[PDB]
RNA sequence: UCCGUAACUUCGGGAUAAGGAUUGGCUCUAAGGGCUGGGUCGGUCGCGGCCGGCGCCUAGCAGCCGACU
RNA sequence: UACCUGGUUGAUCCUGCCAGUAGCAUAUGCUUGUCUCAAAGAUUAAGCCAUGCAUGUCUAAGUACGCACGGCCGGUACAGUGAAACUGCGAAUGGCUCAUUAAAUCAGUUAUGGUUCCUUUGGUCGCCACUUGGAUAACUGUGGUAAUUCUAGAGCUAAUACAUGCCGACGGGCGCUGACCCCCUUCGCGGGGGGGAUGCGUGCAUUUAUCAGUGGUGACUCUAGAUAACCUCGGGCCGAUCGCACGCCCCCCGUGGCGGCGACGACCAUUCGAACGUCUGCCCUAUCAACUUUCGAUGGUAGUCGCCGUGCCUACCAUGGUGACCACGGGUGACGGGGAAUCAGGGUUCGAUUCCGGAGAGGGAGCCUGAGAAACGGCUACCACAUCCAAGGAAGGCAGCAGGCGCGCAAAUUACCCACUCCCGACCCGGGGAGGUAGUGACGAAAAAUAACAAUACAGGA
RNA sequence: CAGCCGCGGUAAUUCCAGCUCCAAUAGCGUAUAUUAAAGUUGCUGCAGUUAAAAAGCUCGUAGUUGGAUCUUGGGAGCGGG
RNA sequence: GUGUUCAAAGCAGGCCCGAGCCGCCUGGAUACCGCAGCUAGGAAUAAUGGAAUAGGACCGCGGUUCUAUUUUGUUGGUUUU
RNA sequence: CGCUACUACCGAUUGGAUGGUUUAGUGAGGCCCUCGGAUCGGCCCCGCCGGGGUGCCCUGGCGGAGCGCUGA
């Protein structure tokens, strides 16, 4: 089968070495499971102990993470654009542990209004009444409006995040296995780490 | 394991089929539709009593179950009754009220048993708290001699 | 190999159950259990050997399938279960109630108890733990789990059980000046007094105990137990108490006492 | 193009030794270079013309160009 | 018991070998009365096999319309033995052989703070509910093929098989929304506070991100706690389950339970282990002096696969690693060790062989089930061999116990029993060529027969 | 015949046979490996002028082996002839 | 250690007694286990190290920094010992 | 040097026979993913029937249907 095992390379003196026994069951491995994007596909697998991993195939929805002010939420995951290790899972649009990905933004985007009231994406003529003056009211003045003030000097976004809510979409990384969990967890590039990838991004273009 | 078949097409190189008719027109073939066997054996569990008979959940299965005579046996046609189940008594609802009662017990236990948390421990917190005197005096004597 | 295994051989197995070579070839490989494979007694070990009520192993079935031997309250009818160390084994009809306390020379001899007294037992310590919503946790050595200790209890100390719901009672702690006995290596058997622990980063602790009538000897620390608030143990003890009277000793005694003890 | 190549020898060769695989269209990626700016702050008049010490990409940035493999 | 003798010469003293001398282990030759123990197809062919056995299993407690007996008792379903069939467990142990294999296996020694675990033991076990659906065996009956432990069609019938899916619980409690209301203060603003409709969520184990730092260590990115969300989707888990006897307690005129078991379950610990690692240790050969590496050789960074750590694998970088203290290559009449023979003291040689560990089941490769297997008395292919055959097709693996052929200097009975020892199972009840017991047996070891006595004589002797 | 030296060429202590004797004794011979003897593989423990044997001479890396030297007494608690 | 009829082996066995004892005494030792590894004592022998373009020690003394809670009762911030 | 017996050496023959380690081609079968969908069922899409209640649907008896989403 396709194993895994350490007697058939050469020694440390690059001298050969015999098999003094043949395969075991024990020292296995399996075909990759390559997620990409699309609707829900997920296979089972009986493994080791009586016990279940699962391969994902096909994946779309994960759960990220704005960390700054820590609220998770579940949004759809709609492209890749950097990846470390190799460059043509990009082109094949695969998932794995530390690739670098475009999602929606609109979750974030309510609870921000809905906790500080401030419109988030600065939209000239086209957003600022809907419903964002519905958003705005004040019906216990005096009681909330304190409360709303303090949280005011605790905001204070970053200028790059906001292009990317003006955009309408955002960056974000990958930090779970899903060949072997079947999930997308994650978190939100800022600071240096969203520096560096920008810089690589863009010279790639050139 | 493998192993050889045939097809399910059908040509001249069989030697025997299988068919079933679904309806009868008008003749009665002599051999196949003169006689007739009954359905040997009678259903076993309740629901398919109340199947049958349309008794609805209303009066008892018991004293209508079909009992099998012993025809050709010998000497005497007895007549004999399978048994039920899926069907409620005195047992098994014995068993439940056990069970449920006791598995009221099991959170009424650990909560009898947290009566023994705010009784065991939380005493003993509550009496290591009447000590730590000579500490908060061991620490006094470095504080303010 | 390929699994794991059922069978014992015959001269394959401990030196203290005491084994004759020429009469089979199979021995009966304890079960599993609570106490290790090495230092236990299984069952029928006991029973048709040293007290040789049976002269068979069938004998042994026929007997404990009629539910009269009983393991430390919980009865048992599994012939072939693990037996441990300062157990209790209570018939109880005849009123036997054996303990299961070592020799001076590591053998597991028989001590009769009374009837009282055979209703409790100690245990020492061997981790602790807090499991979830801060609940405690405490595990012995013979594979029996306790919630709520005393906060004043730790690792490597003795308790006494009161043996019907665990309830632990009376415990004590582990410093010099008390008795301890030994339960493994070379000093099998013995008591003394502990006086020292000696403790290395990254290896084995180590004690230097000493016994009363003159000898010094050192264990490692896992193979300590204790019984004692300093000369007063809580248990009854065996003939010999933990002595090793060397070889000559014996030989003036036995002579000595040969044909004039009678 | 990529591997592999004996006898014999005046040790230079024999050697394109012998013997095997690959060889398209289309869409992509990586690598392989140049010139310009960094002497900026005050003193000084008509973007420029002189002065004292600064920062010098002092671990190489930005901008604009170019043919091939 | 730390030992020697013959032979070069016409005679001598020396080097130096050849031969004798005592054991031990394999074969053969001659001989043989007793009795207690007792090895035995290893050496050459890990070459080939007819015939016959070596793995199955039921309790008071999973399914009982066999009609095979005959309970008992009637007909309010079923007292009771009980073949067959379904279900669960075991078949990965044991036994046999030594072909491979040279820091490899293996011995001692230490680690899993870098992982899995059936079973045992102990802990925890917060409008299908006075009980839902259809599915097939055993059975009845029609058949095929020469052929097998080949099977189809038709009619019924069960579960701890396979599915489905409630009640219980206090708006009780927790947190963030907060309509509203109030108190004090403010000219208001400010502040300093109270109660509070309606909301959404609210665990065990999963996945991720952040915050503060109950219990432990030489050693925490540990155990526990707090917040936001997620379900690893219905081929995610648990919240939550069926059976047997003994008889019953009821503010009581039918309820709530406890008593006593069995089976199963989600997590933790233990127990049997297993598997990857650390330090040191091995026989002969230089007519074997350089070897390994973009066909992973040596490191780094990121990931995939994996029960987990690791060039184990993939991409991008660097150019390293071993060697006269013997690498590399080749040979071994090479499985390793505890040990066996000889032995003043030091050593030389053997170790397949009853104990531990490893490997394999004609040579090679790949897999299903399962807690655990790259199984072989499990499956599937190619090669070599080989049995039936109606010529269409089907069945196979004695290095398991006896037996046979060949091979060769060379190696026993197609025997009896589960009574001992132990194992397995649903189990005080059933099975075991594991195992015991007789038979052949001058491999070998211990004890011990084949005459004793008194007169008759003298060869003679004290 | 005889492991070796050697016996037999008409008086064989050795061949073929008979008496007689010797050793081990229910056991004894024969072949082949393998130990001691072997201080004839030598660490304990050989040899090297002439018996077999020291490179034609010198240098030289790894290896092996390396001078002298730094607190001694006198005492103290003691027990014997 | 123990008269297995001795011995080879093997781990058993012995007592009082109408036989009453419905039982009593008992045993199943000890040593060795090269080499590496662990633990504590002694310090002759053998190897190495230390101050030479100076260094050890001194409430040492000035001072340029961070400064954790000790005091500022609880407090707002700084130096503060 | 000559006859006789035995062991080994070189030696044309692009000598020959056993094994073993591998290059390059063809490549059985198992496993994984992507497709495929003989076949066997329901909410049903309706039309023929009832009971229950309130003209309504939930359950028990009759024929067709998109081959929908499942269920295999
Ligand atoms: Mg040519
Ligand atoms: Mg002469
Ligand atoms: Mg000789
Ligand atoms: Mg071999
Ligand atoms: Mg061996
Ligand atoms: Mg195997
Ligand atoms: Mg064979
Ligand atoms: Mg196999
Ligand atoms: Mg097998
Ligand atoms: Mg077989
Ligand atoms: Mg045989
Ligand atoms: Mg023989
Ligand atoms: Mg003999
Ligand atoms: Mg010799
Ligand atoms: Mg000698
Ligand atoms: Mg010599
Ligand atoms: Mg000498
Ligand atoms: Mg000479
Ligand atoms: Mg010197």
């Amino acid at each position: 089968g396709i194993s895994r095992d350490n007697w058939h390379k050469r020694r440390k003196t690059g001298g050969k070495r015999k098999p003094y026994h043949k395969k075991r069951k024990y020292e296995l491995g399996r075909p990759a499971a390559n997620t990409k994007i699309g609707p829900r596909r997920i296979h089972t697998v009986r493994v080791r102990g009586g016990n279940k991993k699962y391969r994902a195939l096909r994946l779309d929805v994960g759960n990220f993470s704005w960390g700054s002010e820590c609220c998770t939420r579940k949004t759809r995951i709609i492209d890749v654009v950097y990846n470390a290790s190799n460059n043509e899972l990009v082109r094949t649009k695969t998932l794995v542990k530390n690739c670098i990905v475009l999602i929606d933004s609109t979750p974030y985007r309510q609870w921000y209004e809905s906790h500080y009231a401030l419109p988030l994406g600065r939209k000239k003529g086209a957003k600022l009444t809907p419903e964002e003056e519905e958003i705005l009211n004040k019906k216990r003045s005096k009681k909330i409006q304190k409360k709303y003030d303090e949280r005011k000097k605790n905001a204070k976004i970053s200028s790059l995040l906001e292009e990317q809510f003006q955009q309408g979409k955002l960056l974000a990384c990958i930090a779970s296995r899903p060949g072997q969990c079947g999930r997308a967890d994650g978190y939100v590039l800022e600071g240096k780490e969203l520096e560096f990838y920008l810089r690589k991004i863009k010279a790639r273009k050139g | 394991k493998r192993k050889s078949v045939r097809g399910c097409i059908v040509d001249a190189n069989l030697s025997v089929l299988n068919l079933v008719i679904v309806k009868k027109g008008e003749k009665d073939i002599p051999g196949l539709t003169d006689t007739t066997v009954p359905r040997r054996l009678g259903p076993k569990r309740a629901s398919r009593i109340r199947k049958l008979f349309n008794l609805s959940k209303e009066d008892d299965v018991r004293q209508y179950v079909v009992r099998k005579p012993l025809n050709k046996e010998g000497k005497k046609p007895r007549t004999k009754a399978p048994k039920i189940q899926r069907l409620v008594t005195p047992r098994v609802l014995q068993h439940k009220r056990r069970r449920i009662a006791l598995k009221k017990q099991r959170t009424k236990k650990n909560k009898e048993e947290a009566a023994e948390y705010a009784k065991l421990l939380a005493k003993r917190m509550k009496e290591a708290k009447e000590k730590r005197q000579e500490q908060i005096a061991k620490r006094r004597r470095l504080s303010s001699l | 190999a390929r699994g794991p295994k059922k069978h014992l051989k015959r001269v394959a197995a401990p030196k203290h159950w005491m084994l004759d070579k020429l009469t089979g070839v199979f021995a009966p490989r304890p079960s599993t259990g609570p106490h290790k494979l090495r230092e236990c007694l299984p069952l029928i070990i006991f029973l048709r050997n040293k007290l040789k009520y049976a002269l068979t192993g069938d004998e042994v079935k026929k007997i404990c399938m009629q539910r009269f031997i009983k393991i430390d309250g919980k009865v048992r009818a599994d012939i072939t279960y693990p037996a441990g160390f300062m157990d209790v084994i209570s018939i109880d009809k005849t009123g036997e109630n054996f303990r299961l306390i070592y020799d001076t020379k590591g053998r597991f001899a028989v001590h009769r108890i009374t009837p009282e007294e055979a209703k409790y037992k100690l245990c020492k310590v061997r981790k602790i733990f807090v499991g979830t919503k801060g609940i405690p946790h405490l595990v012995t050595h013979d594979a029996r789990t306790i919630r709520y200790p005393d906060p004043l209890i730790k690792m490597n100390d003795t308790i006494q059980i009161d043996l019907e719901t665990g309830k632990i009672t009376d415990f004590i702690k582990f410093d010099t000046g008390n008795l301890c006995m030994v339960t493994g290596g070379a000093n099998l058997g013995r008591i003394g007094v502990i006086t020292n622990r000696e403790r290395h980063p990254g290896s084995f602790d180590v004690v230097h105990v000493k016994d009363a009538n003159g000898n010094s000897f050192a264990t490692r620390l896992s193979n300590i137990f204790v019984i004692g608030k300093g000369n007063k143990p809580w248990i009854s003890l065996p003939r010999g108490k933990g002595i090793r009277l060397t070889i000559a000793e014996e030989r003036d005694k036995r002579l000595a006492a040969k044909q004039s003890s009678g």
